[PDB]
């Protein structure tokens, strides 16, 4: 029934301090009412800190909030072998101390950021223990994978073209949220260039929303976690479907907000509004789950999607009739008091395997290649227990990634 | 006699609380309270849908199954939602996957036992067992998949009770799910081999039916839900009521099956008019057999103008004359003999029942066994194909624990299916 | 007539205090009060539980049996506690080890003597004696051990009375002790040879029974013991009441024991339905032998339908046609030839009181025979061997002047008794 | 009925001023009420002066105090022959004499600290002259065994292989729990880094509660002293069970409190709850007793010990079917006003026999080999009244102590 959740990275906390938020807020249960179900890692003190010192301070338990007052490091390697085992054990501990207490679950959602050092890493062993210590479950990984060009760290391929390789053989389906192309819509769909990373979370923190939250919460068409990995991958590679709303609009700005379905669904396919810059450039889509929430009539929806199934220019596999899971829930969305969220009353949080990522992995994975093709800060990770191995050994990896992605599809 | 009514999945259940929410009305029978009938006729033949207990608390009894929470925790946490005895829920807080395979096979399979347990305690409730009612959608899991099985098992356990199934077979233009044809396919393949009456509705059929027939301009789904339920009282309970020519699910089935598949029906009310001006009245009969025998109207999506029938029930249900409507009968089987197959000196067969529904004069459910249902799995069947083909979704079903040869078979089975019923097409 | 309840070990006393609390308001009896009986019939048969002393002081004619001072000592400190003559309170202020060995040879049998004194000062009260009722657990001490030293003693001064004897034979998934197959096995023992009547009760066969048959959310113990108490109220009491048809004890035993080892039986309760909604007054008479009847229901741990029957007794108690009553019984025993045994042509014996439950309309205490208890002992013999094989505690058990050919005896017998009752599921 | 107590040794004493502590504190007798039902023994007056200064100053008998202002001696010998001999009469006179005052008695709960002079030694032969004088009674000796890696005395392992052979043919059932093993309980379970030793007293002071004082007290499943020993040795060695508790939650960082039996008794088979650093590394239990205290329905325990009979992972004995005696008491714990003990209202003392002291008593063992292959500290006590003899001879003692802890499992 329930869904655990493991925010890795300080990102992931960020991310994770922001969904939290969210929850409470449509909930009922300000800041000390009962208490979470997730836990909180991290190799720099300092950033749980941020939810030990500001907000949300006390709805948490100081033991499903684990620090290694050592080093991040933004480097794979050392957060996952190195450094980053240490603390694994202590970890885990709590994702089966915490998995025990509750009554028949059905998996932990995992909040990481692919391209860090307590994000990739670290999750990458922990996800890892996971598929072993509870193979008979689900593992949604919501991660925040690699701005396009709008990168951070100087190595961040390095990883995450590791902790896609680590993970892969061990998620059950894989949540994506590309940073930069959510910035995008805080530009185009909400104007604003003063978007603060407390933004994008509230974003994401929206999405996820509908996911979790609002799904496990009855409705009209539920949909269990199980559903989706099963209504969402066609194949075991722990697929990556993309994460997108519907109402972004600004709670300030214009407002035509009663934007009947038969809009808001429309307004999910164009590719200005997916929070991933993998804008359906040929990507044909293999699956979508329309999960909807608010004020929504069945045929509205077994119409609205209908008009879209004959659209043609957006196109869906070949080998796959139909591919709408449509989920219905009552409770409309629950936007922050004062954010800039617009605040309607009804939305579309639909997410989907679409052949274009076979785009977003191939230019994350060439990346790769430029700074290995010169070992680049090869040094930092060997020093960390890794070889020459692991490195080449997972770019083979991803390869087959980008055959996979490329032969599910465009093919007939 | 008696039948006990099955809620399987979300929408067989959502519909669940219409169709009780109208029978119940139809029955004098407030949420928990008593038979505070207007008449008295409303009562000799409840027993058919409740039972005694208390004296004031006649009990639905129906089977409410579900592996979603949620849903049944909206159906019992409304309106009529607390009548149900709670033993009457059972549910499967599971993971409600939209996997026909996760309802079948894996999910579902544990929560059947817990399920038949009860199926049965209501069966050996008292009295004389008729048959079961079941209603679901063929495009998801607890509802193709699941209520699928649990019949399967109802009809191991009583082959002589008959099995009425009211199937919301997936509507044509657009498909409020993705897999849909999978979850489909695989469900009529054990209805064309367990239930031995089936009335299959189409979301879109009603729209059009209840946005053209009712200028209603905002067909909520409870709508849509409350027409449909309108026709499956006007079938069963109505029947048992009295009628100068009363019939029974079983004269409903053999009159209405000619061969053993099974076969899928087409339901269709009568006074279907606009509320305020529409009220014309035209109702003296021929004005009925006017409404039921034209293409719209026929809850299906298919339009019985492109195929003949087999076999036609008009179940009337309010006073007239067994002249004015043995009669009309006949006109209509011959303004139309291109349609209505010959083999069959009497397609039709007309039943009277005298009560009407509560606040109307005249009515008469429509039971069509038309050959037209053949572009229908047509439908579904291509959409498999199509997908199937390149294996679309399938993990989600083989991962579950499923069978690339299940795939197959039913397809074919459900495929063979449209074959046969175009034997009779010509 | 009479009897003598003995309230052996905590739990046999802790029962005691759920049995006493019940049959008093089933007899107008309060804490030290007298008779305020709503009726006047609930005293002109109260003997059989009572003295006459005072006047208003009818005090209640146990034994309270126990080498743990802390529990007897919250029985005579609570409710009803305080009506209980002191005379009555044999304890054992000695270390009440949760050793069979230890309330049977070594410590108990000290404290025997200082009972049956009493026991004998109960029985030569007045009239004419008919058995003794018996509560306890044969898992523990003071329970199959001490209480099933009293009996033995019990059946050698007085062959003649009966023997019923109220066991709470160790429930399977959890036992809530460790050696319990020690404590159990070696007290079966003793009572397949003393007592004559014996109703084996199972901690979760209630919970289940009382978690899902009354919507009960938190069964407390007191609980459990209420609904027990509430058996063994249908049983002897009841009978003591008027009746169209009424047995007693005798009747009873020489209905239900075909075979001299005593055998086992499995009581059930009639009207168990949860609080408000379901009073559902379902209770014409089918209706209770419907619940009487099914699996779930027995307090026993195995179910039935996993063994014919040797005899079966449903000892109702309230108003009804010895027609529905004496037929309904006849359906059932037909529409389950299957079990029921053959070589009886009238397994059932049909009792049939007058009165019913204070509160209640119509009740049906059922009293089953089945060979189905053999999967029980079974169960408790298989544990035993698992830990003998090793000896597991056995020290505590030797360490307090045991024999290693004791636990053997033991086993065997009762390890036979599994044996022969499967002589007859055959 | 009763159950006398002799403290021996300071730190015996120690425990024995919190054990008695915590009693009077749960039964409403002030400073200056009753009268206890103990003694106690040391051979340096300071640490029973610290009774005769400190609190419960006057509910003692400065009868039952003994004393022998002589000197203490880190050194088995010197406290069991030499030294502690003087005292031994005197000391038994009290046991006698307050053994006779009473009304039908069960037993005398003793209290040493295996590694030290007046604790080991001492009762030594204090528990030795008992077994002689009421072999017809019960001699459960809880004991304070040697920290596995945090020793104090340099000697240590010499006076507890002494006071193990010792009293190993005198005891009835000897409580053990482990100084350090309840530190980590004290750093885990409790969050503090200051855990003066008037804590671990506080705890061991609680989980002896559950023992006597609650138990010798009214309930819904009574457990004698004798009880014990029967449902809790399998055979006449001394043997030694562990004591655990299972609330052990700290009365102001979390607050989860209300943790259903369901949760409490699980809390008590994880390795890191046991008060004794003998982590079920292999050793299966063999006998376990459960007492529980509070707010308690016998389903709610013949459910939740079903559930773990059926966990495998807890691998009981083979010889033993079943193995777990249920101790229902009313009345829930009592914790200390203003400690730092959480105070729910139920709680699980479980002690059991584990094939895991294989470990404890090895480690042990094989420390004082070490020393004793090279005499160390021999000549401290040869000089007092003792011989290669006892040293060599207690050696071998204990020596099929390892093979017999050995034997009654591991094998089937």
């Amino acid at each position: 029934r329930e869904c655990i959740s493991i925010h890795v990275g300080q990102a992931g906390v960020q991310i994770g301090n922001a969904c939290w938020e969210l929850y409470c807020l449509e909930h009922g249960i300000q800041p000390d009412g009962h208490v979470p179900r997730a836990v909180f890692v991290d190799l720099e003190p300092t950033v749980i800190d941020e939810v030990r010192t500001g907000t949300y301070r006390q709805l948490f338990h100081p033991e499903q909030l684990i620090t290694g007052k050592e080093d991040a490091a933004n480097n794979y390697a050392r957060g996952h072998y190195t450094i980053g085992k240490e603390i694994i054990d202590l970890v885990l501990d709590r994702i089966r101390k915490l998995a025990d207490q509750c009554t028949g679950l059905q998996g932990f959602s995992v909040f990481h950021s692919f391209g860090g050092g307590t994000g990739s890493g670290f999750t990458s062993l922990l996800m890892e223990r996971l598929s072993v210590d509870y193979g008979k479950k689900s593992k949604l990984e919501f991660s925040i994978y690699p701005a396009p060009q709008v990168s951070t760290a100087v190595v961040e391929p390095y990883n995450s073209i590791l902790t896609t390789h680590t993970t892969l053989e061990h998620s059950d389906c894989a949540f994506m949220v590309d940073n930069e192309a959510i910035y995008d819509i805080c530009r185009r769909n909400l104007d604003i260039e003063r978007p603060t990373y407390t933004n994008l979370n509230r974003l994401i923190g929206q999405i996820v929303s509908s996911i979790t939250a609002s799904l496990r919460f009855d409705g009209a068409l539920n949909v269990d976690l199980t559903e989706f990995q099963t209504n969402l991958v066609p194949y075991p590679r722990g697929h990556f479907p993309l994460a997108t709303y519907a109402p972004v609009i600004s709670a300030e700005k214009a407002y035509h907000e009663q934007l009947s379905v038969a809009e808001i669904t429309n307004a999910c396919f164009e590719p200005a509004n997916q929070m991933v810059k993998c804008d359906p450039r040929h990507g044909k889509y293999m699956a979508c789950c329309l999960l909807y929430r608010g004020d929504v009539v069945p045929k509205d929806v077994n119409a609205a999607i209908a008009t879209i199934k004959t659209k043609r220019t957006i196109q869906f596999v070949d080998w796959c009739p139909t591919g709408f899971k449509v989920g219905i829930n009552y409770e409309p969305p629950t936007v922050v008091p004062g954010g800039d969220l617009a605040k309607v009353q009804r939305a579309v949080c639909m997410l989907s395997n679409t052949t274009a990522i076979a785009e977003a992995w191939a230019r994350l994975d060439h990346k790769f290649d430029l700074m290995y093709a010169k070992r680049a800060f090869v040094h930092w990770y060997v020093g960390e227990g890794m070889e020459e191995g692991e490195f080449s050994e997972a770019r083979e990896d991803m390869a087959a990634l980008e055959k996979d992605y490329e032969e599910v599809g465009v093919d007939s | 006699r008696e039948i006990v009514h099955i809620q399987a999945g979300q929408c067989g259940n959502q519909i669940g609380a219409k169709f009780w929410e109208v029978i119940s009305d139809e029955h004098g029978i407030d949420p928990t309270g008593s038979y505070h009938g207007d008449s008295d006729l409303q009562l000799e033949r409840i027993n058919v849908y409740y039972n005694e207990a208390a004296g004031n608390k006649y009990v639905p009894r129906a089977i409410l199954v579900d592996l979603e929470p949620g849903t049944m925790d909206s159906v019992r946490s409304g309106p009529f939602g607390q009548i149900f005895r709670p033993d009457n829920f059972v549910f499967g807080q599971s993971g409600a996957g939209n996997n026909w395979a996760k309802g079948h096979y894996t999910e579902g399979a544990e929560l059947v036992d817990s399920v038949l347990d009860v199926v049965r305690k209501e069966s050996e409730s008292c009295d004389c067992l008729q048959g079961f009612q079941l209603t679901h959608s063929l495009g998801g899991g607890t509802g193709s998949g699941m209520g699928t099985l649990l019949i399967s098992k109802i009809r191991e356990e009583y082959p002589d009770r008959i099995m009425n199934t009211f199937s919301v077979v997936p509507s044509p233009k657009v498909s409020d799910t993705v897999v849909e044809p999978y979850n489909a396919t695989l469900s009529v393949h054990q209805l064309v081999e367990n239930t031995d009456e089936t009335y299959c509705i189409d979301n879109e059929a009603l729209y059009d039916i209840c946005f053209r027939t009712l200028k209603l301009t905002t067909p909520t789904y409870g709508d849509l839900n409350h027409l449909v339920s309108a026709t499956m009282s006007g079938v069963t309970t109505c029947l048992r009521f009295p009628g100068q020519l009363n019939a029974d699910l079983r004269k409903l089935a053999v009159n209405m099956v000619p061969f053993p598949r099974l076969h899928f029906f087409m339901p269709g009310f009568a006074p279907l008019t606009s509320r305020g001006s529409q009220q014309y009245r035209a109702l003296t009969v021929p004005e009925l057999t006017q409404q039921m025998f034209d293409a719209k109207n026929m809850m299906a999506a298919c339009d019985p103008r492109h195929g003949r029938y087999l076999t036609v029930a008009a179940v009337f249900r309010g006073r007239m004359s067994m002249k004015e409507v043995d009669e009309q009968m006949l006109n209509v089987q011959n303004k139309n003999s291109s349609y209505f197959v010959e083999w069959i000196p009497n397609n039709v067969k007309t039943a009277v029942c005298d009560i009407p529904p509560r606040g109307l004069k005249m009515s008469a459910t429509f039971i069509g066994n038309s050959t037209a249902i053949q572009e229908l799995f047509k439908r579904i069947s291509e959409q498999f194909t199509a997908m199937f083909r390149r294996k679309a979704f399938l993990h989600w079903y083989t991962g579950e624990g499923m069978d690339e040869m299940e795939f197959t078979e039913a397809e074919s089975n459900m495929n063979d299916l449209v074959s046969e019923y175009q034997q009779y097409q010509d």
